């Protein structure tokens, strides 16, 4: 269902915000 | 690197996979050497929490699941994402002490890559599971088509038509909704055509068993002829259902 797919998303958001921060 | 698979997988991972590919190209792949990465402490902690939370939820998914490949297949992905987080944490320590650190940049690439790929893994494994729940519906309908052969009375056929109702209604709603989440058009086409063939042959099956019950209770007619048409409908339905099960397992 849902709880896993949002946890994964939140992780993907965060990894992307982290690699934004790194510049690129 | 190959297309994400479903609209959910693709919309979760696509922003990340995009940002990573850039960051590579930039620092790595030559280019921005002697470069300078700012301080990642805060973003990396956010990532580290989101990996706690992902492994929290996933370990629940694992212990609270009926699926037996889910149990075995998921855990490795927890090990892959934790490891990658570890690299991200050394990355941000190193960068705090030397913005120009070339080991740190490398850890941050591998760190990020291993986060993408471990979560890819976790999401493929979860999706395989979900596919298997549609395969179970498909396989039980195939099992029930096996038994059409034994209907002989109008009362058995009323009974048979009433159990096979739910079943096809559910199969159809599953394949339809699954087809929508697909990202490969050659795969949505295939599912839908098959489900169309199936749906239209259902009344052809019921008519053909009615024909059959009716010459097997009017003590003669042409009963060979009636039974082989029934057997042909059943084999065509089966074959389509087997394709549905096959094409559902395709991922590229």
């Amino acid at each position: 269902s849902r709880k896993l797919l949002s946890a994964a998303k939140i992780l993907a958001d965060a990894t992307a915000k982290m690699v934004e921060a790194a510049k690129g | 690197m190959p297309v994400f698979h479903t609209r959910t997988i693709e919309s979760i991972l696509e922003p990340v996979a995009q940002q990573i590919s850039h960051l590579v190209i930039m620092h790595e792949e030559g280019e921005v050497d002697g470069k300078a990465i700012p301080d990642l402490t805060a973003p990396v902690s956010a990532v580290q929490a989101a990996v706690s939370n992902l492994v929290r939820v996933g370990k629940e998914t694992v212990q609270t699941t009926e699926d037996q490949i889910l149990k075995r297949d998921m855990p490795p992905a927890f090990i892959k994402v934790e490891n990658a987080c570890t690299k991200l944490v050394r990355a941000a320590q190193m960068l705090q002490a030397d913005p120009y650190s070339v080991p740190a940049r490398d850890y941050l690439i591998d760190g990020s890559r291993g986060i993408l790929s471990g979560t890819s893994d976790l999401l493929l494994t979860f999706d395989e599971a979900e596919v298997r729940k549609i395969i179970r519906v498909c396989k039980g309908i195939l099992e029930y088509l096996t038994v059409a052969e034994v209907v002989e009375t109008m009362e058995d056929l009323v009974t048979y038509t009433k159990n096979l109702g739910p079943g096809m209604t559910k199969m159809a709603k599953m394949i339809d909704e699954r087809q929508q989440e697909l990202t490969h058009q050659e795969h949505r086409v295939m599912l839908v055509n098959s489900m169309n063939t199936v749906k239209e042959l259902l009344p052809v099956l019921i008519s053909a068993m009615k024909i059959f019950v009716t010459t097997k209770n009017t003590k003669s007619q042409g009963i060979e002829e009636a039974l082989k048409n029934r057997n042909f409908t059943v084999e065509k339905m089966s074959a389509e259902i087997n394709e549905i099960i096959r094409v559902l397992q395709l991922t590229s």
